[PDB]
């Protein structure tokens, strides 16, 4: 799962099945790490319009 | 015997994780509101088809239904699924195993593997080589029948173990009741809450109010 984005811990309570979390348009927005085994938020890093 | 499943046999259908959505998904689902065939644990063991995949539950008190057995025709000309609970472990394996003519639990293979006021819920269903076993545990409040309320079940496993299952069974312990329904492919619309418990669904083909 390539991406660029920031990467923090978070509220979302997975179930101890689920590896991933998405958006409504299919983009993965939170993902289990495949070592440490915690819930890490994906956020696309700070943009906005100029 | 026979009776109404109401809306239970919901279950998590893939492993991600979402909230405060109402989700749409096809898969195979026990139909709302649907006839579940009716069993008790005294005398009431036959061999059902497995069709396109089972939902299984029993409501319980001390621990009497332990196992299952799945596959064509249970006498070692081919592979049968075995599932048995005991004490701290849940065991699984699939060799062609030839059972006893009447089985309980007295209290060229490929793969084996290791791990009322209660009711047990399960699914059991196939995607061409791979077996999955979805369950839930609850408290009831009556003896009567199964809850006119709802509940989710999750994945407990899945099986690489390839067999072509048509038929199953489920095994007793001796010295509770059970049922069976069938799932269909029907469109669902899930509704996952603020903490991603899904709280509540709709089948799509029910009724026109449904659609
Ligand atoms: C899966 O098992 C079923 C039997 O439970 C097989 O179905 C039979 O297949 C033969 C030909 O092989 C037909 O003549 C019969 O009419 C079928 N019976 C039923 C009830 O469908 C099936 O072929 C097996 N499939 C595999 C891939 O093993
Ligand atoms: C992966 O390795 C780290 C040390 O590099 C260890 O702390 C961690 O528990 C391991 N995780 C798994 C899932 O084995
Ligand atoms: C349930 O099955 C019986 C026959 O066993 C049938 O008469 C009845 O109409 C069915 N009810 C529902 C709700 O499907
Ligand atoms: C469970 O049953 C298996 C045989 O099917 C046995 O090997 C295992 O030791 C048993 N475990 C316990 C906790 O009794
Ligand atoms: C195992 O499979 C081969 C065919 O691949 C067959 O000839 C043999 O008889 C089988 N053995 C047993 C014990 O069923
Ligand atoms: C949502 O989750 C929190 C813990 O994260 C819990 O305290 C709360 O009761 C839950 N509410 C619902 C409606 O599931």
């Amino acid at each position: 799962l390539t991406g660029t984005g920031v990467l923090t811990e978070s509220n979302k309570k997975f179930l101890p099945f689920q590896q991933f979390g998405r958006d409504i348009a299919d983009t993965t927005d939170a993902v289990r790490d495949p070592q440490t085994l915690e819930i890490l938020d994906i956020t696309p890093c700070s943009f906005g319009g100029v | 015997a026979y009776t109404n499943s109401f809306t239970r046999g919901v279950y998590y259908p893939d492993k991600v994780f979402r909230s405060s959505v109402l989700h749409s998904t096809q898969d195979l689902f026990l139909p709302f509101f649907s006839n579940v065939t009716w069993f008790h644990a005294i005398h009431d063991n036959p061999v059902l088809p497995f069709n396109d995949g089972v939902y299984f539950a029993s409501t319980e008190k001390s621990n009497i239904i332990r196992g299952w057995i799945f596959g064509t025709t249970l006498d070692s000309k081919t592979q049968s699924l075995l599932i048995v609970n005991n004490a701290t472990n849940v065991v699984i394996k699939v060799c062609e195993f030839q059972f006893c003519n009447d089985p309980f639990l007295g209290v060229n293979c490929t793969f084996e593997y290791v791990s009322f006021k209660n009711l047990r819920e399960f699914v059991f269903k196939n995607i061409d080589g791979y077996f999955k076993i979805y369950s839930k545990h609850t408290p009831i409040n009556l003896v009567r029948d199964l809850p006119q309320g709802f509940s989710a079940l999750e994945p407990l496993v899945d099986l690489p173990i390839g067999i072509n299952i048509t038929r199953f069974q489920t095994l007793l312990a001796l010295h509770a009741a059970y049922y069976v329904g069938y799932l269909q492919p029907r469109t669902f619309l899930l509704k996952y809450n603020e903490n991603g418990t899904i709280t509540d669904a709709v089948d799509c083909a029910l009724d026109p109010l449904s659609e």
